[PDB]
């Protein structure tokens, strides 16, 4: 499984490499709508649930249900290369994607399917996208090692970043807009002021690479995964692992984080998600 | 107490004004010995 | 007329500039960013702008003591 | 840190020595030094407003 | 009175007699009880020492140790020289992966060194290579005087 | 009963002209209107910067903390620290001092610990070289800020360190009647605790503004490594217009703060360059006070100095009508003959003042 | 007035510190100036 969706506390999701956009609940683990789209690897949900995002290797961009049938829209050629990650804003309208054509493209939900309307060149191969959950600043990675953040009304590019010496992978943004978290595969996340972009504690753990990195949205705390099944969080104060989870047998890829509590899933490489809660 | 500190205060002022002493005496022989070298050897010529 | 102005007690001092026509912050006066960025989109309006011994001392002084009696 | 610390017969700390010379020097150090600064002005300001 | 406050060394056939002041002492019988010394031949360093004097010194007072100790060899014995004052302390540590931590044990002190005869201890008609001059109007202004 | 003053307005302006001039000041109502009435920390502070830079001078404050009783005494200067306050940084304090520096016994090396810099008050660099070279014009010789530790806008620990070791007799008269041609357009832009980027990307917009001109654009760069840094992030920047020919100088500064992009700042600092060098005659509006009151503690002559229509407004009508209550010297305001640029040529003649606490 | 000698030197906490980080970085280091077995 590529990567995980989750709304509040009901129906949680499962995306893999035949398009099994499997959906769950966390109260009888049955996949509820199961159908195939083919090399999916990034997805997400839209805000109210039972309408799912969801992008793929191919040229591809999707949009699936819950209720109805299967298959609403899709924009082939929406990029002429492959796309790596895609999000709504925080309201839940726009829907920025980016990928590896040197590209970064928006769209707008409009009534039933999608719309474009404005793209962005860079200078490299953009993989990944994240932006934050007041629409303050989006954020992109690229694989000449940096991170860009651009405002969301103007786009006028606010803060290059770089540090990395390897392509960071995973972005994330702190939840009431103060402080972004970049994380690399060389094992050394980053803990990033905002209001000029000050490094705090380039921080190291998960010995062979981290694959994702994500926010426990209620505090200022986080969750990062490994490349070798080791989950741990860490809180945004002190800077010191309190907690490590060694529970998975292969490369965790994904892992999503639910926002009532801090209710956390994850998605390793052998085949298995599972759900860590509170005590 | 007040022994250490101003002994060490009166040698480092007695050291700084060595270093200012010998610092002007030596200007005002090198930069007036250049002329005067100067002058000695525009005269013992004629 | 404005050395009067000026050395007048009563009047305060916007009221004496509006006639003619707080100094711990220290910075000079400045308008709307965007307002002076429009006007000096182009900026040649600025470019009118752009492009022995003794008797020496004698002299200084001399010339100041003139030019001090001509401007008297 | 062992000796930074001193004891006693029993029936330890009655106090410790590098810590008592460090005030022991810090207070009369600044006092020196004010009396340096001080010793040898008129103008002062009044005690307070 | 219980303060010790002479330090002769003499190294007696024929040698150079060093007389050293002792200032502040610091007894582990009255402080600490935590166990024995280490007692292992240690290692020394040796701090600031480049007067001709101060190579003399420290020729005299480290060919007292024994000779030749092994890597593994533990306890570290300091000779650190703070303007004619030669304080001394002796640790014992570990390696950590950060680092090293020292441990404090046994004495500690300061000696000053007054006189070096090159007669031995007995004679009082030795000829002085070197003792410091207390009562010249310069005293206080250079080291090993 | 000898020379009163109300609120504090021109405040630094009123105690250094007291304590030059040798007149007792006496102040009062200083924000009497206020739920935190009187003389503030900052300003408090700095007058017991005085006390220490100078000697005899005595200061009583009342109760209400609102007027202020200074009698002055004689200008010793020398070496010392001074602390400053965090609520205002080290160019509110060492601009009184740049005026006051040059006429006391010993010389000035006196270290200012804290903030740097901030928005309403004065860059270290910009007095550096938009009110050094001016003072170099008036008269003296050999004087430096020496920046040996920057700071920062919210928690500073940066040190300079005034430095002044001409004590001239007095201030040489000026004579300047001719708009100075600009020849190079030069500035730096200072960063601490960030990305070195954030100076290219400030540089780069600021000469792509002002790149359209035949003028010799050179803008440097600096980052602040190592404790040199400051304790918190923060970068700015500042240009001069310099001309060479008679050695003036015009300048711009200004510092980002929480979101400011570094392409628009430069864009902020260049047209507030040309907007201060297109109202400005011969003399920068913010160097005006220092230029003023050179020309006004330079001998018993006339000296007159170029300004135009823009500079007289209500900062520089406070500033003669301070000067005229301390030491009552009339401004003469001449007319220029060619009337395409409504110049004024202000003739001052100076009150024959010298340092009178000189080892001779 | 004037004093003959420099007095003794007292113990700090400071000068202890100073003492314990250089024979700590010595020791990081090992330049320990021992003899050796000739």
């Amino acid at each position: 499984v590529r990567s995980i969706d989750i709304s509040d506390d009901n129906k949680l999701l499962a995306t893999a490499s035949n398009g099994s956009l499997k959906i769950w609940n966390i109260k009888t683990h049955k996949c509820i709508r199961t159908f195939e789209c083919g090399y999916a690897l990034t997805c997400k949900f839209l805000p109210g649930g039972l309408l799912v995002i969801l992008g793929t290797r191919n040229g591809e961009l999707q949009l699936f249900d819950l209720a109805s049938s299967s298959l609403l829209d899709t924009i082939e050629d929406a990029h002429d290369a492959a796309i790596w990650s895609l999000d709504l804003t925080s309201d839940g309208k726009r829907l920025v994607t980016g990928s590896a054509d040197k590209t970064v493209k928006f769209w707008d939900f409009k009534v039933l399917k999608l719309h474009h309307d404005t793209t962005l060149e860079l200078t490299d191969d953009i993989l990944c996208v994240r932006v934050s959950p007041d629409d303050r600043y989006l954020a992109i990675s690229l694989l000449d090692n940096t991170v860009k953040v651009f405002f969301l009304d103007s786009m006028k590019f606010y803060l290059s970043l770089y540090g990395h010496k390897l392509p960071v992978l995973s972005i994330d943004i702190s939840f009431d807009s103060k402080m972004i978290i970049t994380s690399s595969a060389d094992k050394n996340i980053k803990i990033w002021g905002l209001d000029f972009g000050d490094c705090h504690k380039s921080l190291f753990a998960h010995q062979d690479s981290i694959m994702n990195v994500k926010f426990l949205p209620q505090s200022h705390n986080f969750f990062s995964c490994s490349k070798d099944a080791v989950v741990k969080y860490w809180d945004g104060e002190k800077f010191e692992c309190i907690q490590k989870l060694y529970a998975h047998q292969s490369e965790v890829w994904a892992l999503a984080v639910a926002t009532d509590g801090g209710f956390v899933v994850s998605s390793s490489h052998d085949h298995s998600i599972r759900i860590w809660e509170e005590t | 107490f007040e022994a250490r500190q101003r002994i060490e205060e009166k040698n480092k002022e007695s050291s700084d004004y060595h270093a200012k002493m010998a610092h002007i005496v030596n200007t005002i022989n090198t930069e007036e010995g250049a002329e005067k070298n100067k002058y000695e050897r525009e005269r013992k010529l004629r | 007329n404005i050395g009067k102005l000026i050395y007048m007690d009563n009047i305060s001092p916007e009221e004496c500039i509006r006639r003619w026509r707080d100094l711990e912050k220290f910075v000079p006066y400045f308008d709307t960013f965007e307002k002076l960025a429009k006007k000096w989109k182009s900026v040649d309006a600025i470019k009118e702008r752009f492009l022995t011994w003794y008797e020496l001392q004698k002299a200084k002084i001399s010339k100041q003591l003139e030019i001090n009696n001509i401007e008297y | 840190n062992p000796f930074e610390i001193k004891a006693a017969r029993n029936k330890i700390a009655v106090g410790k020595p590098g810590i008592s010379k460090q005030i022991g020097e810090e207070q009369r150090k600044r006092a020196f030094e004010a009396r340096k600064m001080m010793k040898n002005k008129r103008g002062g300001v009044i005690d307070k407003r | 009175r219980g303060v010790p406050t002479s330090l002769t060394i003499s190294h007696f056939p024929h040698g150079p007699t060093a007389q050293f002041s002792l200032h502040n002492v610091v007894m582990r019988h009255d402080i600490i009880n935590a166990g024995n010394q280490s007692e292992v031949n240690p290692h020394l360093i040796f701090d600031n020492f480049t007067t001709a004097l101060g190579k003399r010194v420290v020729c005299i007072l480290k060919h007292l140790f024994n000779a030749g100790p092994k890597k593994d060899s533990e306890r570290v014995i300091t000779f650190a020289n703070r303007g004619d004052f030669i304080s001394v302390r002796q640790h014992v540590y570990v390696r950590t992966r950060e680092g090293v931590e020292i441990a404090e044990v046994g004495p500690r002190f300061e000696m000053r060194l007054f006189e070096l005869r090159l007669g031995t201890l007995e004679n009082k008609d030795a000829d002085v290579e070197w003792q410091l001059r207390r009562f010249i109007r310069t005293a206080n202004k250079k080291d090993y005087l | 009963k000898y020379t009163t003053f109300q609120g504090s307005q021109n405040f630094r302006l009123r105690i250094v002209l007291a304590t030059l001039s040798g007149k007792p000041i006496k102040i009062e109502k200083i924000r009497s209107g206020d739920l935190n009435p009187g003389l503030k920390d900052y300003e408090v502070s700095f007058l017991r910067l005085i006390e220490s830079v100078t000697n005899g001078s005595v200061i009583e404050i009342s109760y209400t903390g609102t007027t202020v009783i200074y009698r002055p005494g004689i200008i010793v200067g020398g070496a010392s620290t001074h602390i400053c306050p965090s609520s205002k940084p080290v160019g509110y304090f060492v601009e009184p001092m740049l005026y006051l520096a040059p006429f006391s016994k010993k010389k000035f090396s006196i270290l200012f610990k804290g903030i740097t810099a901030s928005h309403n008050d004065a860059g270290i660099e910009a007095i550096k070289w938009g009110l050094m070279p001016v003072m170099e014009k008036f008269g003296v010789r050999e004087c430096a800020l020496h920046t040996l530790k920057r700071g920062s806008p919210p928690l500073g620990g940066g040190e300079v360190h005034l430095v002044v070791d001409s004590l001239i007799a007095q201030p040489i008269t000026m004579h300047e009647i001719d708009r100075p041609i600009i020849s190079s357009i030069t500035g730096v832009a200072y960063s601490t605790r960030v990305s070195p980027s954030l100076v290219n990307r400030m540089i780069d917009g600021a000469k792509k503004v002002l790149k359209n001109l035949q003028c010799e654009v050179n803008i440097t760069a600096d980052v602040w490594r190592g404790e040199n840094s400051g304790k918190s992030p923060g970068w700015g920047i500042t240009l001069v217009a310099q001309s060479k020919q008679k050695g003036w100088s015009y300048f711009a500064e200004d510092i980002g703060d929480a979101g400011s992009i570094p392409e628009e700042l430069g864009e902020k600092v260049a047209c507030q360059l040309l907007e201060e060098i297109s109202k400005s005659a011969a003399v920068g509006r913010n160097q005006l006070p220092l230029a003023i009151v050179y020309m006004v503690i330079g001998k018993e002559d006339i000296g007159r100095l170029r300004i135009n229509k823009e500079q007289i407004d209500e900062r520089f009508i406070i500033l003669l009508r301070d000067i005229k209550k301390i030491f009552n010297t009339e401004v003469f305001l001449k007319p220029v003959d060619e009337a395409d640029n409504e110049d004024m040529i202000a003739t001052i003649k100076g009150i024959g003042f010298t340092n009178t606490s000189k080892k001779i | 007035f004037d004093r003959t000698a420099k007095p003794v030197p007292v113990i700090t906490s400071e000068v202890t510190e100073s003492l314990e980080d250089m024979i700590r970085r010595r020791i990081q280091d090992s330049n320990f100036d021992d003899l050796q077995r000739r």
